[PDB]
């Protein structure tokens, strides 16, 4: 279950130029993981929203872990293939978590992936707040 | 008693996916033939104009 | 070689935000057309340069056909699935052209 998510980012609706613009991907969470509500969950997030995310399972696992985040821009422009990148950096940094099943238990991320809202509003929601 | 309400949440948010995948593959499909076909009659009235 | 002409439009060179920005595809001709130097070449073509050139293909052409262009942001916002159909539209377009001979001889 834990490391059994399955997980398709996917449909680079990549919000047309700005010189900044962020690629907003279905996941799809299609989880037969029992730390995921869906069994599918299509979330159509974006940039900032899994940075953040990141950042948050950073926050909430105090050493424990945090790989990479999303692709960074850094050096990206905003490129098929730096949107790939991000695509697959968070495919990976989403992967990974989910097979370890403590990053994977994070509940911002459980609503975040399994709902479209953005990382942000689940995130008042969770601390009842 | 929570947990069959709990059940019959799953099933709406189940049924909302369903059906907005469902104008993707279905709608979307003839909305792009239609579209294709409206330009490529506009396309033989535009030649049509040359023969006139 | 005249419908056999091979063409994949890729690579969504989404130019970023503009609100009116323009997705630049790679046109892969894979070409064994004999109306078509090239046995690969790929250009990274831009929304307008299509247009215009489907225009083109309406001008060269005094009657002989010139079907529908690369797809209309007259509807289109600047989706995936927009330029999908621009990618696609031309896809078409192109793909038709190449299998007419001679709008395939621009």
């Amino acid at each position: 279950a834990r490391p059994t998510f399955h997980i398709t980012v996917g449909d680079p609706h990549k919000v047309g130029d700005l010189a900044t613009s962020h690629i907003v991907y279905s996941v799809r969470t299609k989880t037969t993981s029992k730390a995921y509500k869906q069994p599918e969950f299509e979330v159509k997030r974006r940039y900032r929203d899994f940075l953040w995310l990141y950042n948050t399972l950073h926050s909430n696992n105090p050493g424990v872990v945090v790989p990479p985040p999303p692709e960074k821009q850094a050096v990206g422009r905003f490129e098929s293939n730096f949107v790939e990148s991000r695509r697959a950096a968070l495919e990976k940094m989403l992967n990974k978590i989910a097979a370890h099943p403590t990053l994977q238990l994070d509940a911002d991320l459980k609503l975040f992936l399994e709902s479209e809202s953005f990382n942000i509003d689940v995130k008042h929601k969770e601390r009842k707040e | 008693l929570s947990g069959p309400l709990d059940a019959l949440s799953e099933l709406q948010l189940a049924i909302r996916d369903v059906y907005e995948r469902q104008a993707q593959q279905d709608v979307l499909t003839f909305g792009i033939i239609i579209e294709e076909y409206i330009r490529l009659i506009g396309s033989v009235k535009q030649a049509f104009s040359q023969r006139q | 070689a005249r419908p056999t002409f091979h063409i994949t439009v890729g690579d969504p060179h989404k130019v970023g935000d503009l609100a009116t920005s323009h997705i630049v595809y790679s046109v892969r001709t894979k070409t064994t057309s004999k109306a078509y130097k090239q046995p690969e070449f790929e250009v990274k073509r831009r929304y307008r340069d299509f247009l215009w050139l489907y225009n083109t293909l309406h001008s060269n052409n005094p009657g002989v056909v010139v079907p529908p262009p690369p797809e209309k942001q007259a509807v289109g916002r600047f989706e995936s699935n927009f330029v999908e159909s621009r990618r696609a539209a031309l896809e078409k377009m192109l793909n038709k052209i190449a299998a007419h001979p001679t709008l395939q001889l621009d």
